DNA sequence: AGTATTGATATAAGTAATAGATAATGC
DNA sequence: GCATTATCTACCGACAATATCAATACT
C-alpha cells in the first residue's frame, strides 16, 4: 500500500499527525526486519526463481547453482580447521596450511554460518565491477578488503542482534585480508558460465563452459598489479532489463526517524553503529574526536547532524513513471546511454609506420574504452537507482548523515541519495507539504527559471521568462513524451521536469495560495570560495565582486574572466592566430569556472589543463583526444587571472608558509633520545586546527608503510593503520588552503541548519546549495545572512594564528647560519662546554635534549625551583633577546609569520543583499 | 688527420648527465680490430655511419680515421657537450648536429623533411652496406630507449625499414646482464627473449674484470671480450659498461601475441608451467593442456623456456577459440572516475 | 642443523604528461 | 656560493604494486 496517497487524502493536520505516529510505530518492525535480515531475502529470492525456472532472471538462476555448489566446500573447510585446534599441540605440521595459515585464520571462519559467507562473498564481487581501473574487473586486494569488512559486519550485526535479544575489537586487516581469499579463492573454481566461440581455423561455431572469474596480472609503468577478472557473458547479463533482487545495498535509507547524534560513535542506523567521521585511515583523527567529544565541544555539530538527518523524503511518483519509459524504450536518452553491445575501433595503422602513430592510434583506442566503459557504467548505475526506487515506492524515507574529516556532511546511503546527478535529485520530494502562500508561487517560477540555466539575471527577469514559458511549461507537463519535450532543453532536465509538474498542477487551478507543493527550492551560493576569502581578509572590491554588499543585478567572477578571455582570444584570432579563431565564441563561464575557483586552492598547469580538457567534451568543441587545444585555453586563462585575487592571495599564501613551517618542526618530547638512525631526526607533526563549532580537523597526510602480506591468491600490497610514520611534507603545504575554506564552508551550514530547523523548517543541504520548500525560502534566507554574519564576525586568521601559536609554543626547526656570523657564532661556544661536563663534542639531539628538562624547571610550582632552571642560557634560548630570526646547523625556534593586513570592511552590510545566495 | 680529443680536454667538463665514455686510444684500437667491420662493408667509401650521443666524440675521430666514410652525422643536444663537440671538431668533415636522439620526431624531420642525413635502402636477406649505427647510452636512466629501438627491431619502422641495420651500443654491465642471460639463469627475463627473437647479439668489451661472472661461463668462450679496467673511462663514479653489436635477424611470427603470451608467461618466471598458463585467459589452463600431449613440456619453468616454446604456445594460444581481447590489456586510472 | 622473516631488485618502456617546487651536486 | 642538473608530484573530497631471492637472522 502506498501510504503517501493516503497521507494527502487527510484533510486536517490532526489526522495527518496521528497517522503519521501509527505509521512510525509500524515501520519499527519493518526497518528492524530489512536491517537484519536482508540476505535470507536475495537466498530466498534466489531459491525462488530457480525452482518457478526449473518446473516450466537468467541471473537469478545462475546465483543459487554457484551458492548452493560452493556451500559444500565451504563446510569442508571449516571442518579441517576445527580438527586442528581441537588438537592443543602439535610441532612437526606441513608448512602448506595446516602449520600456521589454518591456524591464523582458524578462529574466525567458524564464526558465522557458512551459506551467509557465500552469501557475501558472492555479492561483494558481484558489486565490485570496473573498479580500480581494471578494464572488466577489479583489484584483487581490494576485492579481498572488502570482503573480509564484509564478513566482519555481519559477524558484528548478528552479535548486537543476540546480545539484546536474549536479555579482537577490530580485524587486523592481515586477518581480514586471508578469509576473503580463502571465500574468492573457492568461488574462482565453483563458478562456471556457458560461452559461445567462433574457430580460428575452420570457422565453426562451438560451445563450452569456462570459470565465470579468473586472477591475472597487469602493469602500469613498472609495477604488478593482480586483477579479478569477469567473463563478458556475465557482463553483458549485468546490463540487461532490470535486477530486481540479486545484488541489494546493506546501506539502504532508514523507514523511520534516525538515531540522533549525542556522541563521537553513537548515532545514525539501529542495528549498524558508524563514526562521525567518514576517514578511518588516521588513528590520530579518532584520538582527537574522542578527546573533543568526552567533553562535549561539539554539540552545535551535533545539532546541524540531526537538523539534516531528521528530514523526511518521498519518492516521486509521475517522474519515476516517466524514467520507466524511457528506460524500456532501451535506447540512449538524455544522459542515459543507451545499450550498445559492441564498440569500435579506427582500423590499425601498418605497423611499418612510424613509432609516434603507433603510439597515437594506443592512446586514441585507450580514450574510446575508457568512454565505452563509462557509458556502462552509468547505464548500470541508473538501472540500480530505479531498482532502489521500485520498492521504497509510496514510503518514508531518512537520510542519515556523518561527516568526513572537515565537517562536511554526507548522506550514509552511498547510492540513492539527494547527492547524487540530476536524475537522483529529480526522484525526491518532501513529505511535508508547505501552502504557496503569496511567495510560494513566485519562488517555483524563480526555482525554474534557475534549473533552465538563467539564474544569473535580477529576480523580476526570471519571473518573467517563466510567466512567458507557461505555455511550453503546460506542454511539457501534460504529455511529457510525444510532446514538445521543452523540458529535454533544460540544464537540468529531470528537476525542471518535476517542477514543470507543479507548475502545470498549480496554473490548472485558480487560487495558486491553496496548493500544497513538495517541491524543494534550492538557494546556491555564488562563488562560495571566493565569499569566504572576501569575509577572510576584509576587501571591499573582492567583497563587491562575489555579491557580499547589497547590489542591483547578480555580479560573479566567472562571467569576468570569460569576457577577458574572449577578448584576448578576439584579439588573438584577429591577427592570423589558427586556433584562436575555433575558440573565439566558445568560451564561456562553464569552461573557465573550476580553474577561477581552484586558482585559490593551488591548482596546478596540468591539473588546470585536464580540468578545461573535460569541460571542453560536453559541447564537443573538438574530440576526446583533442587535447591540444585544452592546454592553449589554459595558458590563457592563467595569463588573464594573473593579477586578479591578490587579497585571497594573500592568506593563501600565508596558510602555505605556516604549513610548510609546522610541518618541518620537531617537538622536545618526541626528541627524547635519538634514534641514531641518523642526525637529523624525524618529523612528526601535523597541521591541527579547530573548526569555530569545536570540531578539531586533523590532516591525515603520512608516509606510506605498506607491506606484503600472503595470502591464497596472490600477497597482497596493504598498510598498517595503527604505524605512526613522518608526515607527507608535500600534502601538507597543499591540503591547508582548501580544507581551511571547506571547513568554514561546512561550518556555517550546520549553523544554518541548526537555526533553521529549530524555526521548524524542512532542511536539506548539498555544501553551498541549501534546500526547502517553496514558502519557506525568505525566513531561511534572513538565517542564512544571520548565520553568515555570526560566522564571520569574529577575526578567524588572526584566531587561527593564536591558536597555532599557542598549540606549537616548545617546537624548534632547523636551520644554517654562517659559522663567522656573531648570533652563530655564540653556539659554538656553548657547543665547546659540553666538551668537559658531557665528556663528548656537543650534537643535535643532545642540544634539543638539554631544553627538555628545562621546560618542566620552568613550570615548576616553587619560586626558588624557577631560579634553579631559569637561569641557565641553552643555544635555543639565545634567540630570545632578538626577534628578527628572518636574516653549519642551529636549531631555531618556531615561528609563525605575520598575519595579511584586514581590510575596513563591515560583515553586516550583507544582511540586506539578496544576491549573496540565490 | 681528424684531431682527436685527449684526456688534458675532456677533464673540463662540468657536466656529463650520468654517461660514461671511453677514451683510450689503445682500447678503441683493439676493439675495431676485434669487430673487424671490413669482412661485411666492402666498400667503406660509400658508407653513412649515424652516431648517436657521441659525447665527447673520440669514438668518432678514431673511426674517421681509421675507415673515412662519406658521411658522419653526430647527433647531440646536451648543452655542455654540445659546446665541446662544437669547439673541437671545427673545419672537420664530422658534422654535428643540434638534435635530440630520444625524440621520435627527430630522425623524420631529419630524414624525411629536409633530407640531411638519407641512407641507402636495401634487402632484408643481408646486413645493409650503406647504413651503421652507433649508439652510447650509458646512463640509468636512459634504459627505456634500448628496449624501445629493439622493439623497433620487430616493427621494423624506426630505422630497421632499411634492412639489417647494425648497431654499435654501448650500455651498463647490468643492462647487458640481462641482455645476454642464457635460459634458466637468474637474469633471464622478458628482454632476454626479445633480444632472443630479435637480434644475434655479440658481446666486445666489458669495462670490468668481476662482470664476467655474471654472464653464461660458456657463451663467454666463443667471445673472449676485451678486458679492460675502470681506468680508461673519464667519469668513474659509475657502473662497468660494456659493447654489443646488434644485427637484425628474420622470423616468421605473430608480434603481438607472442608480446602478449610472453609478458603474462614471464610475471611468473618460477611457477611450473602446469599451471601458469591459466593467467593467459579465462579457462586456459585445461585448453592448454588439452592441446599438449607431451607432459615434459608442462614441467619446465617459463625462465628455462626458449623462444621456439615461446613460439609454440603462441601458436597454440592464437587458435584458442575463446582468446579474449589482447588489445584491451590496460588499466585506466587517471582516465577513470567511478561514480 | 634447521626454518623464518627481512630487506633488496627487477618489472614495462614515451605513465595521460608537462611545469614548478625541492633536493643535489660540482668546481 | 651560485648555478646548472636531478628528483618528484600533479588543489580538496575515505580506498591501494608483486614475484623472486639472496642474506642473514634465529629457533
Ligand atoms: N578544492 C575544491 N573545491 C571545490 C571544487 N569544486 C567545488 N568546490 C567547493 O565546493 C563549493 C561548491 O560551489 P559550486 O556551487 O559548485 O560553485 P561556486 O563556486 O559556488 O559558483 P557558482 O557556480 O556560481 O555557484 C565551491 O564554492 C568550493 O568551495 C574543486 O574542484 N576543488
Ligand atoms: N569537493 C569537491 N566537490 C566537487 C568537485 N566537483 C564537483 N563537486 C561537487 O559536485 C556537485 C555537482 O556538481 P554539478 O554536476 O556541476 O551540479 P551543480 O551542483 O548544480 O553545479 P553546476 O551545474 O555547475 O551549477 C557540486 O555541487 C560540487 O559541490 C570537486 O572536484 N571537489
Ligand atoms: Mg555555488
Amino acid at each position: 500500500i502506498n501510504f503517501f496517497e493516503i497521507y494527502n487524502s487527510l484533510p486536517t493536520l490532526e489526522e495527518k499527525k496521528a497517522f503519521e505516529s501509527a505509521l512510525n510505530i509500524f515501520n519499527q518492525d519493518r526497518q528492524k526486519v530489512l536491517e537484519n535480515r536482508a540476505t535470507e531475502a536475495a537466498r530466498e529470492r534466489w531459491k525462488h526463481d530457480f525452482e518457478e525456472a526449473k518446473a516450466r532472471k537468467n541471473l537469478n538462476v545462475k546465483l543459487w547453482k554457484w551458492y548452493n555448489e560452493m556451500l559444500p566446500l565451504v563446510k569442508e573447510e571449516i571442518n579441517h580447521c576445527r580438527s586442528l585446534l581441537s588438537e592443543k599441540l602439535s610441532d612437526k605440521k606441513g608448512l602448506n596450511k595446516v602449520d600456521t595459515n589454518r591456524l591464523g585464520y582458524g578462529p574466525y571462519l567458524t564464526l558465522i554460518d557458512p551459506g551467509k559467507m557465500c552469501v557475501i562473498t558472492i555479492l561483494e564481487l558481484l558489486k565490485l565491477n570496473s573498479t580500480g581501473g581494471v578494464i572488466e574487473g577489479m583489484r584483487t586486494a581490494r576485492a579481498v578488503i572488502s570482503v573480509g569488512k564484509a564478513i566482519e559486519m555481519e559477524f558484528r550485526s548478528e552479535q548486537v542482534l543476540k546480545s539484546e535479544s536474549q536479555a579482537k575489537i577490530l580485524w587486523p586487516q592481515s586477518i581480514r585480508a586471508r578469509i576473503g581469499s580463502v571465500l574468492i579463492s573457492m568461488l574462482i573454481q565453483v563458478a562456471k558460465v556457458s560461452v559461445q566461440g567462433v574457430d580460428p581455423v575452420t570457422k565453426a561455431k562451438v560451445h563450452g563452459e569456462a570459470p565465470a572469474f579468473a586472477h591475472g596480472y597487469q602493469y602500469h609503468n613498472g609495477s604488478k598489479l593482480g586483477v579479478l577478472k569477469i567473463h563478458k557473458t556475465l557482463i553483458r547479463q549485468l546490463n540487461g532489463e532490470r535486477l530486481i533482487a540479486s545484488v541489494q545495498p546493506q546501506l539502504l535509507p532508514m523507514l523511520v526517524e534516525p538515531k540522533p547524534w549525542v556522541n563521537w560513535r553513537s548515532g545514525g542506523y539501529h542495528y549498524t553503529q558508524s563514526t562521525l567521521l567518514r576517514t578511518k585511515d588516521s588513528p590520530e583523527q579518532v584520538a582527537y574526536l574522542k578527546a573533543a567529544s568526552d567533553n562535549g565541544d561539539i554539540d552545535r555539530v551535533y545539532d546541524g547532524l540531526n537538523v539534516l538527518g531528521r528530514t523526511p523524503w518521498t519518492v516521486n511518483r509521475k517522474v519515476f513513471d516517466v524514467v520507466s519509459q524511457v528506460w524500456n524504450k532501451g535506447e540512449g536518452f538524455l544522459d542515459i546511454p543507451g545499450a550498445q553491445d559492441e564498440m569500435v575501433l579506427p582500423p590499425a595503422p601498418p605497423k611499418n609506420s612510424d613509432p609516434s602513430i603507433l603510439r597515437a592510434w594506443k592512446l586514441q583506442v585507450k580514450t574510446i574504452a575508457n568512454k565505452f566503459s563509462s557509458d556502462r557504467s552509468n547505464r548500470c548505475d541508473t538501472n540500480y537507482k530505479l531498482e532502489i526506487a521500485r520498492a521504497f515506492l509510496g514510503e518514508k524515507l531518512y537520510f542519515p548523515h556523518n561527516l568526513d574529516f572537515r565537517g562536511r556532511a554526507y548522506p550514509l546511503s552511498p547510492h540513492f541519495n539527494h547527492l547524487g546527478n540530476d536524475m537522483s535529485r529529480g526522484l525526491l520530494i518532501f513529505w511535508h507539504g508547505k501552502k504557496l502562500g503569496p511567495s510560494g508561487l513566485k519562488w517555483l517560477k524563480i526555482h525554474l527559471s534557475n534549473l533552465f540555466g538563467f539564474d544569473k539575471l535580477p529576480l523580476k527577469d526570471r519571473v518573467a521568462f517563466t510567466e512567458s514559458h507557461l505555455q511550453d511549461i503546460k506542454d511539457s507537463a501534460e504529455n511529457p513524451l510525444t510532446g514538445d519535450r521543452w523540458w529535454t532543453t533544460a540544464d537540468k532536465p529531470w528537476q525542471a521536469l518535476a517542477t514543470c509538474f507543479e507548475l502545470n498542477e498549480v496554473m490548472k487551478m485558480d487560487n495558486p495560495e491553496e496548493f500544497i507543493s513538495h517541491q524543494p527550492v534550492h538557494q546556491d551560493g555564488t562563488c562560495n570560495g571566493l565569499q569566504h576569502y572576501a569575509a577572510l581578509g576584509g576587501d571591499v572590491e573582492g567583497a563587491t565582486q562575489v555579491n557580499l554588499v547589497p547590489s542591483d543585478k547578480p555580479q560573479d567572477v566567472y562571467a569576468h574572466v570569460a569576457r577577458l578571455v574572449q577578448k584576448r582570444l578576439e584579439i588573438a584570432a584577429e591577427k592570423g592566430d589558427e586556433n584562436a579563431k575555433i575558440l573565439k565564441d566558445k568560451i564561456t563561464r562553464k569552461v573557465v569556472k573550476q580553474t577561477v575557483m581552484t586558482n585559490v586552492y593551488g591548482v596546478t598547469y596540468v591539473g588546470a589543463t585536464f580540468q578545461i580538457a573535460k569541460q571542453l567534451s560536453p559541447i564537443f568543441d573538438d574530440r576526446k583526444e583533442s587535447l591540444d587545444f585544452s592546454k592553449y585555453l589554459t595558458k590563457h586563462v592563467f595569463s588573464a587571472i594573473r593579477e586578479l585575487f591578490h587579497s585571497a592571495h594573500l592568506i593563501q599564501d600565508w596558510l602555505g608558509e605556516s604549513a610548510k613551517r609546522i610541518s618541518k618542526s620537531i617537538r622536545l618530547d618526541v626528541d627524547e633520545k635519538s634514534f641514531k638512525n641518523g642526525n637529523k631526526p624525524d618529523f612528526m607533526s601535523s597541521v591541527i586546527w579547530t573548526t569555530p563549532l569545536g570540531l578539531p580537523i586533523v590532516q591525515p597526510y603520512r608516509e606510506e608503510s605498506k607491506k606484503q602480506v600472503e595470502t591464497n591468491l596472490q600477497t597482497v600490497f596493504i598498510s598498517d593503520p595503527f604505524a605512526v610514520n613522518p608526515v607527507n611534507a608535500r600534502r601538507q603545504k597543499a591540503g591547508l588552503p582548501p580544507n581551511f575554506i571547506h571547513s568554514l564552508d561546512a561550518s556555517h551550514m550546520l549553523l544554518s541548519a541548526a537555526e533553521c530547523g529549530k524555526q521548524g523548517l524542512d532542511f536539506a543541504s548539498v555544501h553551498d546549495s541549501y534546500w526547502t520548500h517553496a514558502s519557506d525560502i525568505d525566513t531561511m534566507n534572513v538565517v542564512l545572512r544571520e548565520q553568515f554574519i555570526k560566522l564571520h564576525e569574529v577575526d578567524l586568521v588572526l584566531r587561527l594564528k593564536e591558536e597555532f601559536d599557542q598549540r606549537y609554543k616548545n617546537y624548534v626547526k632547523i636551520g644554517k647560519l654562517k659559522r663567522s656570523t656573531d648570533l652563530a657564532q655564540k653556539i659554538i661556544r656553548i657547543r665547546k662546554d659540553l666538551s668537559r661536563k658531557l665528556g663528548r663534542s656537543t650534537t643535535l639531539a643532545d642540544e634539543i635534549y638539554f631544553e627538555k628538562k628545562r621546560q618542566e624547571l620552568l613550570n615548576s610550582p616553587l619560586i626558588e625551583d624557577r631560579n634553579v632552571g631559569e637561569k641557565m642560557v641553552t643555544t635555543v634560548s639565545l634567540f630570545e633577546d632578538i626577534t628578527d630570526l628572518d636574516a653549519m646547523s642551529v636549531l631555531l625556534p618556531l615561528r609563525l609569520p605575520e598575519i595579511p593586513p584586514k581590510g575596513d570592511f563591515d560583515v553586516t552590510v550583507l544582511r540586506n543583499s539578496q544576491y549573496f545566495f540565490s | 688527420s681528424v684531431p682527436i680529443p685527449g684526456i688534458k680536454d675532456i677533464s673540463k667538463l662540468k657536466f656529463f648527465y650520468g654517461f660514461k665514455y671511453l677514451w683510450n686510444p689503445t682500447v678503441y684500437n683493439k676493439i675495431f680490430d676485434k669487430l673487424d667491420l671490413t669482412k661485411t662493408y666492402k666498400h667503406p667509401e660509400e658508407l653513412k655511419v649515424l652516431d648517436l650521443y657521441p659525447g665527447v666524440g673520440i669514438q668518432s675521430a678514431i673511426f674517421y680515421n681509421k675507415y673515412c666514410p662519406r658521411q658522419y652525422s653526430l647527433l647531440e643536444k646536451r648543452s655542455s657537450l654540445y659546446k665541446f663537440l662544437n669547439a673541437k671538431f671545427e673545419g672537420s668533415p664530422l658534422q654535428i648536429l643540434k638534435r635530440d636522439p630520444y625524440d621520435w620526431s627527430t630522425y623524420s624531420n631529419l630524414i624525411d623533411e629536409e633530407r640531411i642525413f638519407v641512407p641507402e635502402v636495401q634487402s632484408s636477406d643481408h646486413i645493409n652496406d650503406k647504413f651503421l649505427t652507433v649508439a652510447n647510452v650509458t646512463g640509468e636512466g636512459s634504459e627505456g630507449l634500448i628496449m624501445q629501438w629493439l622493439s623497433c627491431i620487430g616493427n621494423k619502422n624506426w630505422l630497421y625499414r632499411f634492412g639489417k641495420v647494425k648497431m654499435l651500443l654501448w650500455m651498463p654491465s647490468t643492462t647487458a646482464r640481462k641482455l645476454l642471460a642464457r635460459p634458466g639463469m637468474h637474469s633471464r627475463s622478458k628482454c632476454s627473449v626479445v633480444r632472443e627473437a630479435f637480434t644475434d647479439t655479440k658481446l666486445i668489451a666489458i669495462s670490468d674484470a668481476n662482470e664476467l661472472k655474471g654472464f653464461d661461463s660458456q657463451c663467454i668462450e666463443e667471445w673472449d671480450p676485451i678486458l679492460f679496467s675502470a681506468a680508461e673511462i673519464w667519469p668513474t663514479k659509475g657502473k662497468p659498461i660494456a659493447l654489443v653489436e646488434m644485427d637484425p635477424i628474420d622470423f616468421d611470427f605473430d608480434v603481438d601475441n607472442w608480446d602478449y603470451v610472453t609478458r603474462h608467461l614471464m610475471i611468473l618466471k618460477r611457477t611450473p608451467l602446469n599451471t601458469v598458463m591459466d593467467s593467459l585467459g579465462h579457462g586456459g589452463q585445461q585448453y592448454f593442456n588439452s592441446r599438449i600431449t607431451d607432459k615434459d613440456l608442462l614441467k619446465k619453468c617459463p625462465i628455462d623456456l626458449t623462444n621456439d616454446e615461446f613460439i609454440y604456445l603462441t601458436k597454440l594460444f592464437m587458435e584458442w577459440p575463446f582468446k579474449p581481447d589482447i588489445l584491451m590489456d590496460f588499466v585506466d586510472m587517471y582516465q577513470t572516475e567511478h561514480s
